[PDB]
């Protein structure tokens, strides 16, 4: 949830 | 009968890009880490918190990445989980530079990366860890093993699983070269639940496999079957991650909510 959107921001 | 053809200068060459991805993304080489343990730098000897009026003093004097919990051990685990949350964002800058990994599709590079960071982290701590204990703060410190046992419960059981998985992981004298490939298998795992499209990660794991195991025969030639016994310990990495979900659901049951990092109270 945070872990999925802490991955997606950093792939960003 | 090994030559050195086109094919296999082509997993050298990926290989070479892999570790040099693998040091621009991990500070705190294995490398690095080992002349520390092992006396044999000249950098700045850590600090060792081997009790607790050792602990008053690193935290006090040195500053450790460790309104704060009166408990020590409530603030260790919280930096433990802070420093994770960093690995989590060094992890996906080098997921980033495996061959082919950003032309997957974007809901499988995030599952992959959610399933894998967990394992991934208890590798590379291995990497800090010798009998004694573990590097911290980036190599300014090293927290005992016994020191981290006798922590109150259910605290003082929590890191023992990854020392156990160390001093076995570390008798194989796995390098960085070695490492920077055995980790980009373990993020292209087929297997994962959720994933859309499987043989596209498949593939490119099928070349990282190929390229660890030249790389594992090229660099070890007194252990003919170390990439079996690589392979057996992605295997085992998973009960770690088993066993540390567990033991969270027990922390988050009978403890205090601790502060969420800063990144995530500014994700929401
Ligand atoms: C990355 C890491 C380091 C460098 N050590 C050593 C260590 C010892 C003692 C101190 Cl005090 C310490 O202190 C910090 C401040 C520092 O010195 O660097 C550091 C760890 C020990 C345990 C875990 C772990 O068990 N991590 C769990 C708790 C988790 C795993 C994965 C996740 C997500 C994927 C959900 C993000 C969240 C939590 C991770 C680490």
């Amino acid at each position: 949830m945070g872990l999925e959107a802490i991955i997606r921001k950093a792939l960003m | 009968h090994m030559q050195l053809n086109p094919e296999s200068a082509d997993l050298r060459a990926l290989a070479k890009h892999l570790y040099d991805s693998y040091i621009k993304s991990f500070p705190l080489t294995k490398a690095k880490a080992r002349a520390i343990l092992t006396g044999k730098t000249t950098d700045k000897s850590p600090f060792v918190i081997y009790d607790m009026n050792s602990l008053m003093m690193g935290e006090d004097k040195i500053k450790f990445k460790h309104e704060q919990s009166k408990e020590v051990a409530i603030r260790i685990f919280q930096g433990c989980q802070f420093r994770s949350v960093e690995a989590v964002q060094e992890i996906t800058e080098y997921a980033k530079s495996i061959p082919g990994f950003v032309n997957l599709d974007l809901n499988d590079q995030v599952t992959l990366l959610k399933y894998g960071v967990h394992e991934i982290i208890y590798t590379m701590l291995a990497s800090l860890m010798n009998k004694d204990g573990v590097l911290i703060s980036e190599g300014q410190g090293f927290m005992t093993r016994e020191f981290l046992k006798s922590l109150r419960k259910p605290f003082g059981d929590f890191m023992e699983p990854k020392f156990e998985f160390a001093v076995k992981f570390n008798a194989l004298e796995l390098d960085d070269s070695d490492l920077a490939i055995f980790i980009a298998v373990i993020i292209l795992s087929g297997d994962r639940p959720g994933l859309l499209n499987v043989k596209p990660i498949e593939d490119i794991q099928d070349n990282l496999l190929q390229a660890l195991e030249l790389q594992l025969k090229l660099n070890h030639p007194e252990s003919s079957q170390l990439f079996a016994k690589l392979l057996q310990k992605m295997t085992d990495l998973r009960q770690i991650v088993t066993e540390h979900v567990q033991l969270l659901q027990v922390i988050k049951k009978t403890e205090t909510d601790m502060s969420l990092h800063p990144l995530l109270q500014e994700i929401y």
